[PDB]
This record gives C-alpha cells, sequence and structure tokens, in this order.
C-alpha cells in the first residue's frame, strides 16, 4: 500500500513481491526514506532496523533492496546510520543488530554501502546493573563482537 | 511450572515463555496465575507454608520462581512492616 502501517508489517513478512513499485513511489510523493514517518516516532525505529529483528532464517531479502531505494534517494551515509532517538535504547543502530544476531553476510553489507563504525549505543538499556541496565559492552560494535563470542566480525572490523 | 509447549495449538496454556534473547541474556517469563492469587480463593503458595506437612517443603520452595516470587514481596513488604 502506500502508507507506513503497511511497510512496517511485510518487511517483517519478508516478502519483495509484495514491495514492488514503491521505488518510483517515492519518486511520485517526493519522499525520503527516513523522512519524518517511515520511522517510528517514539523510538526511531527504520524499515532497516525492523528488517533484522525479524528474520527468516537470519536472511531477509529486503535488505539490500531498502539499501537499494535509499541509494535512489541518497541516503546511504543516513539510512544506514541512523540510531534510534529513544532514551531507553539510545544509541542503538543497525549495525548493532546486525552484530548481535550473528548475520555475518549482512554485516559485509552495511560497511560496503557506507556505515558508522564508531556509533555508540549509549542508551539506559546497555548501561550496567547498578547503573539500571540489563546488559553493558562499552557501547562499541568491536567492543560487541567480542562480547558475543563472535570473532569472525573481530577478523572483519 | 516448567511447562513450554512447542505443539502451537495447546499454546495458551503454556506456563514458561521466552521474551528476548539479546544474546548471551535470555529473557524467561514465569505466569503467576495460581501462585499468588490477589483476589482468589487460596493459592499454591498458601498450601506450601500453612498445609503441606511433608518433609519436601523444604525443596519445594527452591523451584525456580518461588525463590524470586518471595523475594518480590519481601522488598516491598519487609521494611514497612519491620519500622512499623
Amino acid at each position: 500500500m502506500f502508507n507506513r502501517h503497511m511497510l512496517f508489517d511485510i518487511v517483517s513478512r519478508g516478502s519483495t513481491a509484495e514491495l514492488e513499485g514503491f521505488l518510483p513511489f517515492l519518486l511520485a510523493q517526493k519522499k525520503r526514506l527516513t523522512d519524518e514517518e517511515f520511522r517510528e516516532a517514539s523510538t526511531g525505529k527504520t524499515c532497516l532496523t525492523k528488517a533484522l529483528m525479524n528474520l527468516n532464517g537470519g536472511k531477509n531479502d529486503t535488505i539490500p533492496m531498502l539499501i537499494d531505494i535509499a541509494e535512489k534517494t541518497g541516503n546511504l551515509r543516513e539510512f544506514i546510520n541512523s540510531p534510534f532517538r529513544d532514551v531507553y535504547y539510545r544509541g542503538q543502530t543497525a549495525l548493532h543488530i546486525a552484530i548481535e544476531r550473528r548475520c555475518k553476510h549482512y554485516v559485509e553489507l552495511l560497511v560496503e554501502k557506507g556505515a558508522d563504525v564508531h556509533a555508540q549505543a549509549r542508551g539506559r538499556f546497555f548501561q550496567p546493573k547498578d547503573e539500571g541496565g540489563y546488559f553493558y559492552f562499552g557501547e562499541l560494535p568491536l567492543s560487541l563482537a567480542a562480547c558475543t563470542n563472535q570473532p569472525d566480525i573481530v577478523h572483519y572490523l | 511450572i516448567r511447562l513450554e509447549i512447542k505443539d502451537e495449538e495447546a499454546r495458551h496454556l503454556s506456563r514458561k515463555f521466552r521474551d528476548w534473547a539479546y544474546g548471551p541474556v535470555y529473557s524467561s517469563l514465569y505466569d503467576l496465575s495460581m501462585l499468588d492469587t490477589c483476589g482468589e480463593e487460596v493459592s499454591v503458595l498458601e498450601i506450601l507454608v500453612y498445609n503441606s506437612k511433608v518433609e519436601n517443603r523444604h525443596e519445594m520452595l527452591a523451584v525456580e520462581p518461588i525463590n524470586e516470587l518471595l523475594r518480590d514481596k519481601w522488598q516491598k513488604f519487609g521494611a514497612v512492616s519491620f519500622y512499623i
């Protein structure tokens, strides 16, 4: 459809045939992918961040496609590097989520299209247990890959 | 108490759940359906203390949720009732 609630669902459905024709649809109504409304007003969760949460065996084909639509609008260093705008999960990006669920194929895709390595997930959730958070890793994706028992991203970063 | 059913049709009566699994940290979820009966007749936990005369009640309180369920209402009611 032409609204946001259809688009945030089908990405979790993972059906790229139900996402056709949206790239010149943004050519018609001049809208960017992270302009005002195709992003959560409470948190800042975008379509690419939603794509990495719900996975189909750790594989969603919308992930290179959401970068493809962002390339034509010219937001490759913005649609990837848009952190969370909330307070509790503040600063978490899509790079933090792909390292988290061990999508080594998709970690390589983010940096080659342009990803900020030094994005800090400095939210109140990412604090130590004395400060109120549940898990601490030093706010860095290089430190996150060491904390997830995965040296394979550590070789790649 | 540790009841998690894979059949996906008898799912609404399952007891143990999985909220979020961010790597090393798992977020389990136990239902307090009959453990702390607020406005009901009689509870599970009451029979563990007031009614059961079996020797195994020391081990039976050492199950997973009740070790943390008793620490819930101790932190809320212990410091208050002592000061009174």
